[PDB]
């Protein structure tokens, strides 16, 4: 049954093996004949999967790499923590936030790069930052730095019994490999125990330490005379002068009155006026269900006992009108492979971080969050970007699979048979899908563009000539502005003031939230977002599917994963290996993404963000042209790309002048990519040819032979580049002009 | 101790402490003469 | 005197028609 | 060796896939790929998916030379089994195609002759200019 | 604040 | 379970008209007399493209030329006056 | 037979969508092709009238009849046109047809007979007549 | 139809004959060389270009080349 | 398009492609006479070229011309 089995010293720990490189594989271990060893050495690093066979040696290196991982989290995080209690201006801030930016980075004075040191606010020269850490430590009750000092030390231990834990556990004791197959303890462990009790008590920490506090920050109090936390708990007076409630004690939780909890456990949601952020109640009382509901749901699958379930079961017994036998193999599949956990893993965290940016932008959920536009311009496009990256890699690690794990003959599969003997439907109506979107998308776009010109704006696809409305998504806005009253009688106002309808929410003189209008531009923005996402997944899907075998190649299985080609014949045939497919998703991942963060962008400054006078009038940044200029690609490209780029040049000899040196060299990288993206290896060798020979006649040849880098490797260095150089790019036009206008 | 100095030889090892100690050589250079445009001691 | 008005038709449509039907008949023609 | 034919094999089991015969097949030519199992065992077909294949003689149709020749070199190398592949035309005309005499290619066998052997270097090929103004190639001499 | 800053200009 | 045979191809490599229909014709009978005789002219295949190509470049040419300057803003004209250059130039 | 490149599905092979299928004029053997292509040329004609009078570029003024009616009668020209180009290229004079000679009960029928030039020649006229004759139609309807 | 070409520096590793995928090459014997064999290429109208002999042939230069010429459904690889 | 992504993708897709147009109803009665395939390697080369040169060129000429029509000076 379920038990804990463990191997004791499997391995040794010698300063031998660091000696030579390479000892993970012999090919490598041989010893180096040309260049192009070095450029392995790094490639299969961890390759754990063909290092060896057996299971338990990759499962082992699995557990002491992630140990590895998060020791660095964790230094990470302190190196954070210890910035913002030493080189920081966080007790300035916390007094006046409004008025004051937050900056946590100090610049030495070596050559002349002391200019960077730009005057932030409340007697502090640094580099602003834009991390959202101060609303974070705010929101938390932190109101000294004596804490953050200790909480820093803290990461600092955390990351030493992280790493000392990965030695151990492979190096002294190493888990069997029945101890990782046993899936019902590891799952009902995640959810009950990591899930449940960590909200729990993160719930009991906003109840105690944070509500109080707040309180007290929010009613005026300065910070230098607000009570210490743990006086709170040491004091039964203050809570009670507080919230009566507690006067009353734990007895009415065990009587079940919870109602005499309603004073600091509500139902209110919507937005504090104050800090235009969510009720800190309605975030414990939600964090409280969480727990309790994760608790319960931990308890399902049958471990070491009578009670439970069993997966095996439940995937097998499911009978249904279009499944049929269907999940019967699949147990099997996904307990014995790494990379199909870790393809289904990568899938949903990229969705769970994209719906993150979604949420975390719609509702401010941090105290003077909203306020802040260069914060969440950031956090928006950062989480978006690790989305869609996440999203990108699981399909590569599915073909990978595809390709190295899959034998019909041990383990059969009815449901992946069925999907693999009709592949070419499904890659035909992807594709007639994707270019019917394509083109009405973007012919609307070319249309106007073309009638633009010639005189005639009255035949257009706009708000005044021809016009084409969302009108789902405004039902949809009409009916949450109608839910509160009727479909939520709990609810005292909406979830999120971004729904048609409501008040404005402004916190001091600047623009918090209000509802966003939709017209015929955001009805052709989202048709684009849909093709590219579509043109993205035709891709990538294509590349899984027909990864083992093609009409074209029909053993392409032999070949492997990673082969740039099979040769000029048959017409040629270059990039047919799905690893070349992964790498050409990657360029339409980074369009869409692109396009994304811009529509998102210019919405935002042009009808949401902006200034608010004593009398009442709201003056948007940009005067809210989104409406009319953003139906044409002249609009997008005057009115967007050359206005708003007027900051970022214009920096030279001020504080932001690192942002148009970065905007420079993004540019200078992604015009270098083109060289390795464009030309091929044989001119290349050819020319280290010359060079070989100018060098052997003054007797200066090297043993390792120099050589051109292979054709995978060009292509690598190509995509690489080429993705660097646009997100830096779009990095520091973003940050300059919101910190500039913002 | 003997490959504990063979792997502290190793070439990315030996580069890093190199330019390290260029770098620093470099800085400190800079820092005591602060700027100059010609050699002016001849 | 408007010469383009019927000039520019028959450049633009009539003869680009008459040239295109005419070399995909030649080019499929065995 | 007297090439073989095949009246009236049976087929593997299958549930059909969109990867079969095509236009050119009624049009051009198909392929035929015959082998022995001792065995009723599951293999991959080259088209996709998994297949049937029963005891005794098996038959089964392709679309080009190489998925029959992929086919047969998995047989040889995991099941160990001989195999052996016709042309079949529209008009009913059977061409045996592989081994011609009864061997495989990888190993030598008297009475074959030799075709397109050149009795020099690679480097001892005349230059361009000496074939110009002639149908005739340098690497055809 | 002041001293966050200064003590990067110790030297 | 036999798929192939070599005496007759027909269904050994799939030519069969799926959805082929042999019915008789449903069509009136005077209907289809007045049909065929009223489009004799144009069965054959020649002398129907030169009649389409001819046809239709005249009576492309004769739309375009005869129409007046209310359907065509082309045909209008300019109306407002004349602006000079950027350096008085006219 | 699993071997061809094709399946069986609900859709492809059903009762109702064999038997409408089976119904279209395309689809008829026995029938001579004029008929077939008068059918097809007065039903897309009739279909093509509607966008160009309705989103063209003179549907505001009174001039939006004619100028979409003359729009449909120029597409059907040139469809016929194609049509006239593909069969002169495609089918020779004298060669027998090409269609498939038996059913999928394998009873043997007789070809088709648009698949030759003589019948495609036909098909290409009656659709150009039908064609003409649903664009006018279409007008007469719309605006009388 | 391609075209392959096979000159009298091979030894006779057999390697070429097994790494071709459509049953091309094939080895006849011979006495210029230790192993007494040598290969030929009969059925050139089926060979596809790809170029896999030329990949596994131990010499200074290759012994087996490949020549491309004029295309057709065969050697273009054309399942339709 | 063409100096970046190479022929095995589109040789596929095209596969995909052909079968889905034989495939399908009231469509078959029409047949292609030439077998579609995707541009070779060089062909493809000198496609993307061509393109590079046409846009550098004629983007040059329009910002050319109009700057310094728009001032006269
Ligand atoms: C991509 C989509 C797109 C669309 C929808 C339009 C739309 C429009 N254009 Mg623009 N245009 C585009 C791209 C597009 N354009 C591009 C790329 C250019 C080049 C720069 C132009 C340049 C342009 C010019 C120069 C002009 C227009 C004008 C117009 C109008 C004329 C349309 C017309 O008469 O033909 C419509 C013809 C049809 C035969 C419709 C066919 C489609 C049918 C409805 C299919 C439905 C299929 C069916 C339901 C499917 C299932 C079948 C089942 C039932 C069995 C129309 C509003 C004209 C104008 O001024 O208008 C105001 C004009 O002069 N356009
Ligand atoms: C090279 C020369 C050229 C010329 C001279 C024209 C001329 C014209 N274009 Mg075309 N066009 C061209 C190239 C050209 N085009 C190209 C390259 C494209 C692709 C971008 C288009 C795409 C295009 C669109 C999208 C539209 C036009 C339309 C028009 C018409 C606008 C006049 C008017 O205001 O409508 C007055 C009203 C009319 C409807 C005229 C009706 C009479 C027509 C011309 C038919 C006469 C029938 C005749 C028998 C045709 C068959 C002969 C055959 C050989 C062509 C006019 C006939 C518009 C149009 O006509 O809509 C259908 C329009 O919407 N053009
Ligand atoms: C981000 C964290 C990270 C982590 C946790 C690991 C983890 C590991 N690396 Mg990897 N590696 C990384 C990033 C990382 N690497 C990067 C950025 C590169 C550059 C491409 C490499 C390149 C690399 C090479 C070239 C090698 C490893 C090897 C190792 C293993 C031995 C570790 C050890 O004994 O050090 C001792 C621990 C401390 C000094 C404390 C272990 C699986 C070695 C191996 O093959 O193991 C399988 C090896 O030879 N790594
Ligand atoms: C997680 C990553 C991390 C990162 C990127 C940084 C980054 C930085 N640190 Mg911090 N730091 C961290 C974690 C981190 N720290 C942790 C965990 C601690 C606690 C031990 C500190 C304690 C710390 C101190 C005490 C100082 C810095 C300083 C600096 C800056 C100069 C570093 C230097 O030039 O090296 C010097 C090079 C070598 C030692 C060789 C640089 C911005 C310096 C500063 O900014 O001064 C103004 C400085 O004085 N850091
Ligand atoms: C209730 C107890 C429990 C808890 C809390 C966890 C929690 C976790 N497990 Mg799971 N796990 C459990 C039971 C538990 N497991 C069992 C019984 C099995 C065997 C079936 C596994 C199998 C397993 C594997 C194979 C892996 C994990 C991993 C992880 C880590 C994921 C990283 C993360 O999400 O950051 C959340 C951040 C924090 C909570 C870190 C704080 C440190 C925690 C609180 C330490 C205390 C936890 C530990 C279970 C108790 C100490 C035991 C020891 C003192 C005797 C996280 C520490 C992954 C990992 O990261 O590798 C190390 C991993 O690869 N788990
Ligand atoms: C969740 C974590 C995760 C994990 C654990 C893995 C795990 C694995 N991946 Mg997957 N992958 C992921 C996410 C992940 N992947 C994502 C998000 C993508 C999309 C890009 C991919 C796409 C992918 C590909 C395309 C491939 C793999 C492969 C591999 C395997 C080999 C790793 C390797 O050799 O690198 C060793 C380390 C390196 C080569 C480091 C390269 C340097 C990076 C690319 C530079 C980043 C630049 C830096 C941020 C900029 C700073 C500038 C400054 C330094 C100047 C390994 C088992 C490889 C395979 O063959 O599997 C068997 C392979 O071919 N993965
Ligand atoms: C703007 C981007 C770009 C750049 C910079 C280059 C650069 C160069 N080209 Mg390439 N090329 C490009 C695009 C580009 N190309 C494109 C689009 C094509 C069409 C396919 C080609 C095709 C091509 C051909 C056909 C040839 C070259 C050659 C050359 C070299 C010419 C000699 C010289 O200029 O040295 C000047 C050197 C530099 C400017 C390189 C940059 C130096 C870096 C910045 C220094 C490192 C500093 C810093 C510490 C970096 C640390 C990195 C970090 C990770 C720590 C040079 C490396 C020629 C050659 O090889 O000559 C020998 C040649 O044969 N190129
Ligand atoms: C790599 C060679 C190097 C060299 C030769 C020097 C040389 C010098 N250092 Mg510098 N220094 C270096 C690296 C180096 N430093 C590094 C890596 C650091 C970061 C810890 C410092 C930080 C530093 C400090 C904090 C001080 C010096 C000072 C001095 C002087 C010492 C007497 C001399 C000019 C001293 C001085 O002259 O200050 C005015 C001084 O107090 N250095
Ligand atoms: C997303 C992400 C992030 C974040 C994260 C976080 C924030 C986390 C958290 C986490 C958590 C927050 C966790 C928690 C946990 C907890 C636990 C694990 C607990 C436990 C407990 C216990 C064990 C207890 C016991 C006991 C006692 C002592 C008393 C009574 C009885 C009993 C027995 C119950 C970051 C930024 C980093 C980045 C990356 C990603
Ligand atoms: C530029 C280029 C090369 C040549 C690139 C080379 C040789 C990489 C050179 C990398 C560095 C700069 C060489 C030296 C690295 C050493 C570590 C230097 C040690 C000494 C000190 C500087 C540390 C290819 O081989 C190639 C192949 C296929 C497609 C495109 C291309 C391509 O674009
Ligand atoms: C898109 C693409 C294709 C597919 C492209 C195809 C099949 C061409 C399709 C052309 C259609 C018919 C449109 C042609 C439009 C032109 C206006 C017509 C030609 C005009 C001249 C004759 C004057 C490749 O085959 C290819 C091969 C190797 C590297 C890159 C690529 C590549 O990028
Ligand atoms: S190129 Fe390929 S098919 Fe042709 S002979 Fe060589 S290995 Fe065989």
């Amino acid at each position: 049954e379920v038990k804990i089995l463990v191997d004791r010293d499997p391995i040794k720990t010698s300063f031998e093996e660091w000696a030579k490189p390479g000892h993970f594989s012999r090919t490598i271990a041989k010893g180096p004949d040309t260049t192009t060893w070095i450029w392995n050495l790094h490639a299969d690093a961890h390759d754990f999967d063909s290092h060896t066979s057996d299971l338990e040696e990759i499962s082992r290196k699995v557990f002491s790499a992630h140990f590895g991982q998060l020791s660095i989290i964790f230094l990470w995080l302190s190196g954070m923590y210890f910035h913002g209690a030493r080189f920081s201006n966080y007790e300035a801030w916390l007094s006046d936030p409004t008025h004051i930016g937050p900056s946590a980075q100090v610049v030495w004075s070596i050559v002349g790069q002391e200019i960077l040191n730009g005057d932030v606010g409340g007697g502090f020269r640094g580099i602003q930052i834009t991390s959202g850490f101060f609303q974070i430590w705010r929101a938390s009750g932190i109101t000294s730095e004596l804490q953050l000092y200790c909480t820093a030390i803290g990461g600092l231990v955390f990351a030493a019994l992280m790493l000392f834990a990965g030695w151990f556990h492979y190096h002294k004791a190493a888990p069997k490999l029945a101890w990782f197959q046993d899936v019902e303890s590891m799952l009902n462990h995640h959810l009950a125990g990591l899930l449940g009790l960590g909200s729990l008590s993160w719930a009991g920490h906003q109840v105690h330490v944070s509500l109080p506090i707040n309180q007290f920050l929010n009613a005026g109090v300065d910070p230098k005379e607000i009570p210490l936390p743990h006086e709170f708990i040491l004091n039964r007076d203050l809570l009670a002068q507080l919230y009566p409630s507690f006067a009353e004690g734990a007895t009415p939780f065990f009587t079940l009155n919870w109602s005499k909890y309603a004073e600091f456990l509500t139902f209110r949601g919507g937005l504090d006026p104050v800090t235009g952020g969510l009720w800190l109640t309605d975030i414990a009382h939600h964090h409280l269900a969480i727990a309790i509901l994760f608790l319960i749901a931990g308890h399902m699958y049958r471990t070491n006992w009578g009670i439970g379930h069993g997966i095996k079961d439940i995937l097998e017994a499911h009978k249904g009108p279009f499944t049929g036998q269907g999940h019967k193999g699949l147990y099997e599949i996904l307990t014995t492979s790494w990379h199909a956990q870790l393809s289904i893993n990568l899938a949903m965290l990229g969705s769970l971080t994209i719906v993150v940016a979604h949420h975390m932008y719609s509702m401010p959920p941090y105290p003077y969050l909203a306020t802040d536009y260069g914060t969440q311009l950031s956090l928006f496009t950062h989480h978006m970007w690790i989305g869609g990256f996440l999203i990108v890699g699981a399909a590569a690690h599915a073909a990978i699979f595809m390709v190295r794990d899959y034998d019909p003959t041990t383990r059969y599969n009815d449901l992946l048979d069925r999907v693999l003997r009709h592949r070419d439907a499904i890659i035909s109506h992807l594709n007639w899908v994707c270019i019917f979107l394509g083109f009405h998308s973007f012919g609307l776009y070319i249309h106007n563009d073309t009638m633009s010109a010639l005189g005639r704006p009255q035949d257009m696809f706009s708000d005044t000539a021809i016009q084409l409305q969302p009108v789902f998504a405004q039902w949809i806005q009409n009916t949450h502005a109608l839910a509160p009253g009727t479909t939520a009688p709990g609810a005292t106002t909406s979830t999120s003031l971004t729904w048609g309808g409501g008040d404005l929410v402004a916190v001091g003189g600047k623009v918090a939230l209000l509802p966003i209008p939709l017209g015929t531009a955001d009805f052709l923005v989202h048709h684009i977002h849909a093709f590219t996402i579509h043109v993205t997944v035709l891709i990538l899907l294509k590349g899984v599917l027909f990864a083992r075998s093609s009409r074209l190649i029909p053993d392409k299985a032999n070949l492997g994963f990673r082969f740039p080609c099979d040769g000029p014949g048959r017409g040629g045939t270059c990039q047919v290996s799905a690893w070349d497919h992964v790498f050409l998703g990657l360029f339409w991942m980074y369009n869409a993404i692109s396009v994304v963060i811009f529509h998102f962008s210019w919405k935002m400054q042009s009808d949401v963000w902006g200034s608010i006078s004593d009398q009442g009038v709201v003056t948007h940044i940009t005067g809210g042209n989104f409406a009319q200029s953003s139906i044409t690609i002249n609009g997008w490209l005057r009115d967007f790309l050359w206005a708003q780029a007027s900051q970022v040049i214009q920096s030279y000899g001020s504080s932001l002048s690192a942002y148009g040196l970065f905007f420079l060299g993004a540019h200078f990288v992604w015009a270098f990519s083109l060289m390795f993206l464009f030309s091929g290896r044989g001119y290349w060798q050819e020319l280290i040819e010359s060079i070989v020979w100018a060098h052997n006649k003054l007797k200066v040849a090297p043993a390792t032979q120099p050589r051109a880098l292979s054709i995978v490797q060009g292509r690598a260095v190509g995509v690489t580049h080429y993705l660097l150089g646009g997100i830096a790019t779009t990095w520091a036009f973003f940050l300059a002009r919101i910190i500039a206008v913002g | 101790m003997r490959d504990l100095k063979t792997y502290l030889s190793v070439a990315p090892v030996i580069s890093t402490l190199w330019f390290a100690a260029l770098a620093g050589l470099l800085i400190e250079i800079n820092r005591l003469f602060p700027d100059a445009l010609i050699f002016p001691f001849f | 005197n408007n010469l383009p008005s019927i000039f520019v038709p028959l450049v633009g449509l009539v003869f680009p028609a008459i040239a295109m039907a005419s070399l995909f008949l030649h080019i499929q023609k065995n | 060796t007297p090439p073989q034919l095949d009246p009236n094999t049976p087929s593997p089991i299958f549930a059909g896939s969109t990867g079969g015969l095509l236009r050119k097949a009624q049009v051009e030519e198909f392929y035929v790929i015959t082998w022995n199992s001792p065995k009723e065992q599951i293999f991959e077909m080259p088209t996709g998916g998994a297949a049937i294949m029963r005891e005794g003689p098996n038959l089964l149709k392709l679309a080009r030379k190489e998925q029959c020749l992929a086919l047969g070199t998995r047989l040889r190398s995991k099941y160990k089994i001989t195999y052996q592949f016709y042309r079949v035309f529209p008009n009913g005309e059977v061409q045996y195609l592989h081994p011609k005499d009864g061997v495989y290619p990888e190993k030598a066998n008297p009475g074959r002759e030799g075709v397109g052997l050149n009795m020099r270097s690679i480097g001892k090929n005349v230059s361009p200019i000496e074939v110009k103004f002639t149908g005739k190639q340098s690497y055809d001499l | 604040s002041g001293a966050n800053f200064a003590r990067a200009f110790t030297v | 379970s036999v798929y192939f045979d070599l005496e007759d191809l027909g269904n050994t490599t799939g030519q069969w008209d799926v959805y082929g229909s042999d019915a008789p014709s449903p069509y009136n009978p005077l209907q289809s007399k007045f049909f065929e005789t009223f489009a004799a002219p144009f069965t054959k295949r020649g002398l129907l493209l030169k009649f389409l190509i001819l046809g239709g470049g005249s009576l492309l040419t004769y739309v375009s030329a005869t129409s007046t300057g209310e359907v065509l803003p082309i045909k209008r004209g300019p109306q407002e006056p004349p602006k000079l250059g950027p350096r008085g130039k006219l | 037979d699993p071997f061809i490149g094709s399946l069986e599905t609900p859709v492809t092979s059903s009762p109702l969508i064999a038997w409408y299928l089976s119904n279209l004029p395309g689809y008829r053997t026995a029938v001579n092709p004029l008929l077939r292509g008068v059918e097809v040329g007065l039903a897309h004609g009739f279909f093509l009238v509607g966008p160009f009078v309705k989103a063209g570029p003179l549907r505001n003024t009174a001039y939006a009849g004619s100028a979409g009616s003359l729009a449909a009668a120029g597409l059907v020209v040139i469809l016929s046109m194609c049509l006239t180009i593909y069969g002169i290229s495609s089918f020779k004079e004298g060669e027998p047809s090409i269609a498939p000679s038996l059913t999928l009960t394998g009873r043997k029928k007789q070809p088709d007979q648009l698949q030759t030039a003589d019948g495609w020649a036909k098909f290409t006229g009656g659709f150009f007549f039908g064609g003409i004759s649903g664009v006018t139609w279409a007008y007469f309807l719309l605006y009388v | 139809s391609h075209s392959v070409k096979i000159y009298d520096t091979c030894i006779g590793c057999t390697q070429c004959v097994r790494a071709c995928p459509t049953d091309v090459l094939e080895m006849i014997p011979w006495d210029g060389c230790k192993a007494k064999q040598i290969a030929s290429a009969p059925r050139t109208e089926d060979c596809v270009g790809c170029k896999r002999c030329e990949s596994a042939c131990p010499t200074d230069f290759l012994s087996v080349r490949v020549y491309l010429w004029h295309e057709t459904t065969r050697s273009m690889g054309l399942a339709y | 398009m063409f100096l970046i992504s190479w022929r095995g993708y589109w040789q596929e897709l095209i596969e995909t492609l052909a079968w889905a147009h034989e495939r399908t109803p009231l469509a078959n009665l029409i047949r292609w006479r030439d077998k579609p395939v995707a541009l070779s390697i060089v062909q493809a080369r000198l496609v993307g070229l061509a393109h590079f040169s046409v846009g550098y060129i004629f983007t040059y000429a329009a910002f050319l011309i109009a700057s310094t029509s728009g001032k006269f000076g």
